[PDB]
DNA sequence: ACCTTAATAACGCCAATAACACAA
DNA sequence: TTGTGTTATTGGCGTTATTAAGGTAACTTGCTTAT
């Protein structure tokens, strides 16, 4: 969703020739969502490793 | 082996150089541990009495 | 409607977009109007004698600070007076002042006509249009100062009449108060005070003109004709608030919320609006929303933090980031310094070292730590720049140690002698040519005193016990 | 894919004939064992238990007849259809005013 | 996001001066 | 005990690296952010 909503701007800056379909994505706002999720999310606690 | 940082690590900018240390112990059952059966019986070891 | 509905952001949002959107027509057409009543109110100014008489002192003043610059191969540069018009400027200033002095000796009408039609050749836009307004008004402000003044030492005073003020209030006199003797106001001190701010009075007068109502009309039609531009001004500001809430959905989280950034768009359009002249036919959109950009930035680089932090550091760490950014997202590495500074206008390799370790907002002493045996970060942070009770425990055992040490040393002598030359229950730790006095003599050999006093107290049987406190 | 992109005519027909596999992001992997290493700590996932996505009715019986509906939507905001104690139908919009059903 | 300029407070300087020391 | 040598500081000086201020004129006009 961010991403993408992200893409329909970084077209209005058009200064290049032939672009290519590599400048346009982003990447930032999946990876700093899916690993927050996986580092401060309640359902993620450490493993308790008492014995197995 | 070498693939890394040239340090192992990013270092979270702002750190010189850091060291970790691994201690380990055995630790004997004493007066005031906590035994338990399977059966849900429990309880504080109290004393220890000599073998005969 | 008006229906209860706290949030504010609605609340402004429904006024907002009341009044119509404009064209180019009417844009014009109030920027005509904004224009013809600048003209009126500068015309209006300078038809009055002592204004070109303070313009040319102001000069003189320049001329001043000019030649105090030789003492430090042109004319000494400072034009901060006129804006686009210096070897023209100052050669019109010559003529103005030779030319004014001829105007204030002879003639009725001319030159009068001359140095004002003069004045049009020069180019004024808003700053030294309003030094001279202001020019005018604070000559006034002054002497209502002094009546407000006056008034209130006398009129609390002199029977209280508060009332027949038509008879006091003829001023510049200085004859009313006499028959104050057959009136209240035992006010000789006072009496001696409005004299003398009577006497300013008329000094100002004598500096500028007649009396009162000499100034209060040109002040009255200013205010009218300041009043018609604000108005003017008025009506176009109000024509494109949309524009600035457009613009400002880009920054919407980047530390402020919306008001704010809204409020600071505002004032870099309210001030955008006077000095875009319709003299180019263009669009006041497009270049509006230079000034919108600019205001918005810099309140957002300058609000943006608890610990404030430069514009110029800023702007270098969005340059930073941008391009770190751009690498990372065309060859999967992260940083490699080398290849940061391989290629960039930021011309140093030791910034950096420092550009990116203020890189942490400060985090908040209330946040909760999950589960983490439920606690949170503002109760563990703790007191650091105390005694603790041992700390200040293991002082007193000192402080009055030696308070007895030397208990077992000199007769008094040394005891004096330490105690002045290294503060002990003293207020200033007196100097060597201190104690000299103290004694009347022994200017030198006090060293020496103190020296035997230390070669004394540094023997086992004084000195290893103390040893441990160090 | 572009073309001369004029008021439809052959607008996107002609250019931009590449294409290139763009970097997108990090997706963390599971042992063998059912377990991540985030910032390597071993860390356990455990599952979640929700109510289904559908249409349940109940009664709050402080009343009589005082059925109601759910339509409870995978994501998004759950309508409801109350009664009252004479028979009206109102209807609420995860919280609201009350209005009657038949507004819908 | 980029400049083009005054303006300010930290930093290096070598003399002055008040203070300290060290041989008879 | 009085002479000749440091020194430790301390206001002055300049220097400049750092901060604050200001200005662009192709046209651009109203979120609501989510048990």
């Amino acid at each position: 969703y961010r991403v993408e909503k992200g893409i329909r701007e970084s077209m209005s800056l058009v200064h290049k020739d032939k672009l290519m379909p590599k400048d346009i994505v982003n990447s930032k706002p999946i990876t700093a969502a899916i690993k927050e999720f996986f580092t401060s999310g309640a359902l993620s606690q450490f493993m308790d490793q008492d014995n197995p | 082996k070498k693939k890394s940082i040239t340090q192992s690590n990013e270092l979270s900018p702002g750190v010189l150089k850091t060291v970790k240390v691994f201690v380990a112990i055995k630790k004997r059952i004493q007066p005031g541990d906590k035994m338990a059966g399977r059966h849900g019986n429990k309880g504080v070891v109290s004393r220890v009495l000599p073998v005969e | 409607l008006k229906g209860k509905t706290s949030d504010p952001i609605r609340m402004y949002m429904r006024e907002m977009g009341i009044v119509d959107l404009l064209d180019k027509k009417g844009e014009t057409d109030i920027a005509i109007r904004i224009e013809e009543g600048t003209t009126e109110v500068f015309s209006t100014i300078l038809s009055y004698p002592i204004v070109i008489k303070t313009y040319i002192e102001r000069f003189r003043e320049l001329e001043e600070k000019a030649i105090d610059y030789m003492n430090s191969e042109n004319e000494p540069v400072a034009r901060y007076i006129r804006f686009n018009e210096t070897q023209r400027a100052y050669e019109f200033f010559t003529n103005l002042e030779k030319m004014f002095e001829e105007y204030q000796d002879k003639p009725n009408k001319k030159l009068y006509t001359k140095i004002v039609k003069e004045f049009d050749n020069l180019r004024l836009s808003t700053s030294h249009l309003q030094k001279l307004v202001d020019y005018i008004r604070l000559p006034y402000a002054r002497v209502k100062e002094f009546e407000r003044k006056i008034l209130r030492l006398c009129v609390e005073r002199s029977k209280t009449p508060r009332q027949e003020f038509i008879k006091v209030y003829k001023v510049g006199s200085l004859e009313w108060l006499e028959p104050l003797t057959k009136k209240y106001k035992f006010t000789e001190n006072t009496i001696r005070e409005i004299k003398n701010l009577t006497k300013q009075i008329n000094q100002f007068q004598i500096l500028m003109m007649m009396d009162i109502e000499e100034l209060k009309q040109v002040n009255l039609e200013i205010s009218r004709s300041e009043a018609k531009i604000t108005q003017a001004k008025k009506e176009m500001i109000e024509a494109n608030l949309r524009l600035v809430v457009s613009e400002a959905k880009k920054y919407t989280n980047r530390g402020l919320h919306f008001l704010d950034i809204i409020q600071e768009g505002n004032i870099g359009l309210m001030k955008a609006v006077d000095k875009f002249d319709y003299r180019k036919g263009f669009k006041f959109s497009t270049y509006a929303t230079w000034w919108i950009r600019q205001a918005i930035t810099r309140s957002i680089a300058d609000q943006a933090r608890t610990i404030r932090v430069p514009v110029h550091m800023i702007e270098t760490i969005n340059k930073v980031n941008r391009i770190k950014r751009q690498i990372l997202q065309e060859k999967g590495r992260e940083a490699t310094e080398e290849e940061i500074i391989e290629h960039t206008p930021n011309m140093s390799k030791e910034k950096l070292k420092k550009i990116l370790n203020i890189s942490h907002t400060p985090i908040s002493m209330e946040s909760p730590i999950g589960d983490d045996e439920d606690s949170t970060v503002g109760d563990f942070i703790e007191d650091k720049n105390n005694y603790s009770p041992i700390e200040a425990a293991n002082l007193e055992n000192l402080r009055e140690a030696i308070k007895e040490l030397i208990e077992t040393g000199l007769t008094e002598r040394e005891a004096k002698v330490l105690m002045m030359r290294f503060g002990i229950g003293m207020n200033t730790d007196h100097t060597l040519e201190e104690v000299g006095k103290q004694f009347n003599v022994t200017r030198e050999r006090i060293r020496q005193i103190e020296a035997k006093a230390l070669r004394k107290l540094k023997h086992p049987s004084r000195s290893a016990f103390l040893k441990t406190f160090l | 894919v572009v073309y001369n992109k004029d008021a439809l005519p052959n607008e996107k027909i002609v250019e931009d004939i590449r294409e290139e596999y763009v970097y997108m992001g990090d997706i963390p992997l599971m042992t063998t064992n059912g377990t991540f290493i985030i910032n390597g700590t071993e860390r356990v996932v455990v599952s979640q238990l929700h109510r289904s996505p559908g249409a349940f009715f109940s009664k709050d019986d402080s009343e009589e007849g005082a059925f109601s509906a759910r339509i409870i939507p995978y994501r998004g905001s759950w309508l409801d259809f109350e009664f009252d104690s004479k028979g009206i139908i109102w209807a609420r919009i995860d919280r609201k005013r009350k209005f009657c059903a038949t507004v819908i």
